[PDB]
């Protein structure tokens, strides 16, 4: 359908046209940069050179939105889905039952995320002279998503911006021109995220949590405001001491009950992703233990062995940030926990009160559990940092 | 090891144990062949698991079994082991010739043809190449130009629908000019004793295939390149009832190649499967 | 329930089995209090993208955004959107040259009329001229006779203009229609020619991004067997028009196809009003 | 249409190519007040949008009274005749030939770009021959309110029937005897087809492939046509309309004495 | 079984010592398969398609290339080659009783095919002869072309009257003319014969799964290749002929790797 | 050495300036225990992609991975792959009708021949008919008289069949070749006609490397000026055959051209053998 | 050592002070490189293609642009521009026995090209004048086109009969007619003069795979901008004519930074 291909490629302004042209020359760097963008300071975002091109490509994609769920097909490295080994090299023919069992087991119930640019085909993968990895994927796309086809030299491969979270459902073992392949059938689970747009963040926060302040008693409001202003510094520390078992006290206990009541009354109304900048204390580390360094490969691989997948447990409350931008106060910590939150979890918005208590922060109940998905590394200046995509399990 | 779904050695979207032991389509997904599923009125299909379209026709096992190719294709094609094949013929009537007043190009001819179709599927064009024999001689072959092509012909019907005058075939060129000329010996030959016969040789056509955006499209698909492979991996069956005919194909196994892992049927079952 | 869609047409199964209504381009569960308000109550199939064969989908129809020429009667997803065009002729004339062959030329004055709902966009009606048993000729109209954007309920040259002239048996306009000699001695005494249509073609519009409609490539030639095979026809006369519609029907033979069933007493009402 | 709903339903105006609410201190300034339909893109039918027609960034050859998103752009061309000339020769079939002198004329708002009028030639109430317009006789770029052979040139000549120039217009025998003594030939148009121009974001129109022929049904099925005479030049426009039988289409309502100024001005 | 240098989805050692397809995957060759009845194949390991036909080695071994092609063409050596010919009968002429162009001709031809593959749109170019003196060369127009001509089948099926050929122009007009001396000739002493010159067609190729396209492919550029590196073999049964082309190795160069064959084996491999 | 390649035929500099053979599709330096195994030793230019001029690169032409009908003599990178085709005539038969204008019609029996290495795939010559220092007509063969796959050393009607007739001058084969009366009055005495050929055009088949070699769109008609503006010709006769070759050569004037020179005694042996 | 403004991958200092290609890249211009046998070039540093011809400065400087273009088109200040014309001979006329359309004409033409580049198609429009009255204009049909028409040579290579031009219609038919008074006027004393007016033919260039496409390009739209800002220089040594089109600076404007020449220097820069 080169007809629509060319017919869509004149509704653009000069900047968009030249940028889509240049995309055929600097694909991989554009993609990899668009992956890890919002995790900087506010400084370099509005300052970097390849900002005009990201901006114009985003405003090119967002224009054309389809009107019915549509299927796509693309080959995917098996590494992104927590599989750091081999299923078969590029010179074998078939895959063994043992490796298939391992794969089928290790992705039982997870939810993975994707937030980069992407090229995509639409027909079935026949003699396209390109099929690198042994894991085809057969995905579905929901209503009103971006899509923009460039009319390349001979092929017409459309271009999308995957900004959502998928989950694998069904895997089978097919054959193509002699060789073997795995096929997976995945969908898209809806999520609401503000990567950088913090004005809309505040708008949503207020509009959703303002009318909540009147579901409490004035002593509870006063007490929770006490606990939200300064008390945390000491209060939650009591929780670390395993108070209610080892050393009891009813004062801080009633304070705990105040907070827990105040949080339970109103949940979050929709799937929401939050970003909490953690550090070494929470993960069996310090600023001294050799493991805390993440320039060398052996440390990263030992960490991806130990924690990746295993469950995490928290005794105290969780005060999370919404804006995924690196602020000033965390210029020393090197871990950005990235949690997902379902419609039905406790909490509220501390930046819903007029008065300094927190810049776009949300509460999560104490003594909770986290199931971790996938660990990645991103570079900044001289040092790398570990992004840890982990799911909140109810 | 190798649970039911974990093996599917082609892209038919039907697992192997099913496609080998007996299955049924339900809610757009395949399921084991139970026996209590007989009362509701489903049908038990078996097929081949090494091939993508086990009959030859241009639809796969899944599309034919589920019922998602068209809606005018008779319900004798849903079975995977029965090809979806049309058979179109031409019948002549009311020959009329006219002189002009020479010894070459001395009379012009005009015949009245009416098409008809038997079989399962429809055709979306018809351009039958017909030749006019005259007592051991082909007076002329001719292929239907633009005026005589019919479109959307159905199964069990006629092109000029039942109750309308036939079609007139008289012009020989591509752009319709140059009325069919005749000799002078043949003028005297067919005026006195004999008469002309017409017979078809081949028919082109098309078949509507669903696009990637719903709207079916049928320009670029031909029936002339699947006939060479249906006539050679099947067996033909022709029923008659002295009011209309019937034509069907049924796929038979090649008992020589051990790689040909096609299911096999006996006559006492193929006759029942291709009709009911 | 409200969370799955096995057909991919933007209407969940529960609505497609209990009735719904469009309110600001979104499906809404059918309530009893909209009837007075002026709304409607559609039901349709939940296993197909379009449950009437016609080239518009369930949602695209029900929402009422396919086009702004199709009658309102063609929105309830159980009623096909199908045009029916015919050709009525008159004023047939002859012309002699004064040769036992090609002794006279013919000419006919035709006019196309249309009944139904949707409009055709480039019509070329194949018609044959017949005389007392012997098919005199067949002809498919060339570029001089294609009539673009014919509407529902009207005729090609609008009421107030002259009929159309058909005289030419060639893909390019030349080589006027010939005739025998005896056939000239057969229409001077008592008889006269007849003209009957056999088939008609012609595209059909379809919307796009900003409207931006296109009518090149789409064709009514392949949604006709599919509709004539499953639907059921209904006609009505008024002494002034000829109303004509199609209505789909549930095939009870197979225990798999799932689609609602109607009553003739309700089919007539739902078809005309 | 990238204009919000409050503006589109209560009142708005384009300024610096961006929308703005409507105060009441601009009539002395020279603006207007627009209204539209807040569910669809093009609420009038014509192939431009609400924002395009509102701005004025669609073309420069369209009348200033076609911006109001309820008055469509709709070119309406007709054919006028003069100086029939027949020619004898020396049979009963093809006994003379015909030649007409046609001249087009456009009333409406938008232009047309490749006009190919289909005309039929009637005599004594008997259709003689219908005829398209071949390569020679298809003028282009017909502006609003002008003719193809502009004022001051000799009219155009139509004298050939085939799709290539051949087989000059024949005529029977009896018809010659008729039109020589008493009567005369009279032609009339039946339809016209031609393209329209679309801009882009960098000032370059492209009108090879569009068609005014597949929008006319919908512009003429949802509108009221209003005409006017002046003994100088006729005028004709369309104005949209609502049907109070449907609670779906939220198009505003007009009157007669308001439409007459919203359309002609 | 380590590496693959030719990109045909078969490893070298198998492609060189003997392999067999099984469940659409290659497997080494044992000595306990000839009882059940699998075949045994060998090929060349620096080329994708070892014969010259448009298919590859694996596509020909698995049997996933077509269905009406004879089994004897499954092997990677025995190429696929449709040999089509034209026969003529019942030449009738017709005079108009000019000095030139004093009569027209009309022939009744019939096509036939021997060999393996099918041709999908035949268009044989035929030229007339008369006592060693040609008269007219003509390439069949849109009437006389035939399609889906299966192997082993005369074009009009057995039982229908032949194909009448009498026109010359690209669009049928200006029938075949003949001079006067040639007219006066062909009633007294001699008669006309016909012998083809060339045949141009197409061949069906698969796609992703199921659907095939025969519009764009052509046997007109696979004939020089196929015919320059092989050896023909013919066999007459006096009821139906047979013809095949077997591949053989140019021993001059030492780089070209192709298994040789003793004729006593090339025969028992080509036919059966 | 082995560092880089300034061109992109992926054979490095030293290998391309001192000698190289191809083993298992990989280049290799040239020993002297190789000339006993049955190999050869080439040398080419390390600035151009394709060094002789013909439409195949250095590597393809070197490793014999380009076709299978092209002679073994063209594998060397310095000998251009190039067909040279001609037309022979016989048996001109004329037919007189019964006018001082267009008093007869001619018909010739021609046959094609090809010398050189490569094959052509649609031969369409352009022949004119000269008679007694005067030209009658120039015609370019049409659909009937085009050939297919002239292999080097053969004829279009293969040896055994009758020659191919040539009679009609139009693009669609009608309007038989005329002849003026004076030319006939001159010819009947005992004069004769000479048929000369001026040019030929026809595609060349190139592998698409994704299978399914393509030969539609390509043409020799634009590689002839190039191949024949830089090279030098060689002929050979045998009173039973003929042979033609084109070999590149150096521009002794220019220091930008780096393509090794040869000697007649070596070029003859490299070309023919 | 600076940035390329015009973006032809040759920096400004070089493009302004003389430079030279060597091993596929530019180098500064020493004062003894003329001993090797090199050359010195200058070029505008604002426009990509300084001459107006369809090639760029790097191409014309490195020689990678073609292999059949005369050497003197390398100096970037020398446009590449072929001038092709038509010559006539052997005018014959043929009677037929009407007071109109009473005879037919037939001429024997022969093309020829001078200048630098070749043309890969030729379709010369010629009009036959008769005593100051144009008789019939004609554009070369499919039978009278040529291709690969080298610089200097003719269309029918020397030693062949000339080309025959007789037919008027697009498809070959409708031979050129002539009146009866013009006939009686020319056979008595006069003759027919001929003069071409224009020729249009494509030009070859590289592609994105390694081929050289010669279709979809046209010299017909690079003749306006080359023959607008450039001066012609013609020589003729009676063995062959010579035609060249050099550029120059428009001194009036202040923006045009294109070097200026002296006629004695431009002559040697063109012909060498
Ligand atoms: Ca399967
Ligand atoms: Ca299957
Ligand atoms: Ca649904
Ligand atoms: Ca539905
Ligand atoms: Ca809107
Ligand atoms: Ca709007
Ligand atoms: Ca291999
Ligand atoms: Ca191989
Ligand atoms: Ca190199
Ligand atoms: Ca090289
Ligand atoms: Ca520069
Ligand atoms: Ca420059």
């Amino acid at each position: 359908e080169r007809k629509e291909a060319e017919r869509i490629e004149q509704k653009l302004e000069r900047s968009e046209k030249e940028a889509l042209e240049s995309y055929k020359k600097d694909s991989v760097e554009i993609s990899k940069y668009s992956q890890t963008r919002n995790y900087f300071y506010d400084y370099q975002i509005e300052a970097n050179s390849r900002e005009k091109e990201y901006k114009e490509l985003r405003n090119a994609i967002s224009k054309n939105k389809i009107d019915k769920p549509m299927y796509v097909y693309y080959f995917e490295s098996p590494e992104k889905f927590a599989f750091n080994k081999v299923i078969r090299t590029e010179n074998q023919n078939e895959i063994s039952l043992e490796k298939f069992n391992e794969f089928k087991e290790t992705i039982q119930n997870k939810l993975f995320k994707q937030d980069g640019f992407k090229d995509i085909s639409l027909y079935e993968p026949g003699k396209g002279d390109e099929k690198p990895t042994p894991l085809l994927m057969h995905l579905k796309l929901p209503r009103n998503t971006g899509m923009l086809p460039y009319t390349n030299t001979n092929n017409v491969s459309t271009l999308i911006e995957q900004g959502y979270s998928i989950k694998i459902d069904k895997i089978v073992r097919i054959v193509i021109d002699g060789k073997h392949y795995i096929k997976a059938e995945a969908s898209v689970v809806s999520s609401l995220d503000f990567k950088d747009d913090v004005s809309k963040g505040d708008s949503w926060g207020k509009a959703n949590y303002n009318d909540w302040s009147n579901k409490l008693t004035p002593n509870e409001l006063a007490d929770v405001n006490d606990y939200m202003r300064g008390g945390y510094t000491a209060i939650n520390n009591y929780l670390i001491s395993n108070g209610p078992v080892n050393n009891p006290n009813p004062e801080l206990d009633s304070k705990i009950t105040n907070i827990e009541n105040a949080l339970k009354r109103e949940p979050i109304p929709t799937n929401l992703t939050v970003y909490r900048r953690s550090g070494p204390q929470e993960f069996g580390l310090t600023l001294t233990s050799p493991e805390y360094d993440f320039n060398k490969l052996e440390n990263i691989d030992a960490f991806k062995s130990k924690w990746e997948g295993q469950a995490l447990s928290y005794p105290n409350f969780i005060s999370t940030s919404i804006g995924s931008v690196n602020m000033s106060a965390f210029a020393k910590r090197k871990i950005v926990l990235r949690i997902t939150i379902p419609k039905g979890s406790p909490g509220a918005y501390l930046s819903a009160i007029p008065g300094y208590a927190g810049e776009y922060e949300v509460l999560l109940n104490h003594g909770s559990k986290f199931k971790i998905n996938k660990i990645d590394s991103y570079k900044d200046g001289t040092i790398t940092k570990l992004i840890v995509d982990a799911t909140l399990i109810p | 090891d190798w649970e039911d779904e974990d093996l599917d050695t082609d892209n038919d979207n039907i697992p192997d144990s099913y496609e080998r032991n007996g299955y049924t389509i339900k809610d757009l997904i395949a399921v084991k062949w139970e026996d209590s599923f007989a009362e509701q009125g489903y049908k038990k299909y078996v097929s081949n698991y090494l091939e993508s379209n086990t009959a030859g026709d241009p639809y796969t096992d899944y599309e034919k079994a589920s019922g998602s190719f068209d809606k005018a294709i008779k319900t004798e094609a849903r079975d995977p082991l029965v090809a979806a094949y049309p058979i179109v013929g031409v019948g002549m009537e009311k020959l009329i010739i006219s002189t002009n007043e020479n010894k070459g190009e001395s009379a012009y001819i005009n015949a009245n043809v009416r098409y008809y179709n038997t079989g399962t599927a429809p055709m979306y064009k018809v351009t039958p190449t017909t030749n006019l024999v005259l007592d051991g001689d082909t007076l002329s072959t001719i292929k239907a130009q633009e005026n005589q092509i019919g479109n959307n012909l159905s199964p069990g019907d006629t092109y000029p629908k039942k109750g309308l005058s036939p079609l007139a075939l008289n012009t020989m060129d591509q752009f319709s000019s140059r009325l069919i000329p005749i000799n002078y010996d043949q003028l005297k030959k067919l005026d006195a004793g004999k008469q002309i016969k017409l017979e078809t040789t081949q028919v082109s056509g098309n078949f509507g295939t669903k696009n990637s955006s719903g709207q079916i499209v049928t320009e670029g698909n031909s029936w002339s390149d699947y006939i060479s492979q249906i006539d050679s991996i099947s067996a033909s069956i022709i029923l008659d009832t002295e009011n209309e005919s019937y034509e069907r194909r049924v796929t038979a196994k090649n008992l020589q190649d051990p790689e040909d892992k096609t299911p096999e049927l006996t006559i006492g079952e193929a006759i029942e499967k291709a009709f009911g």
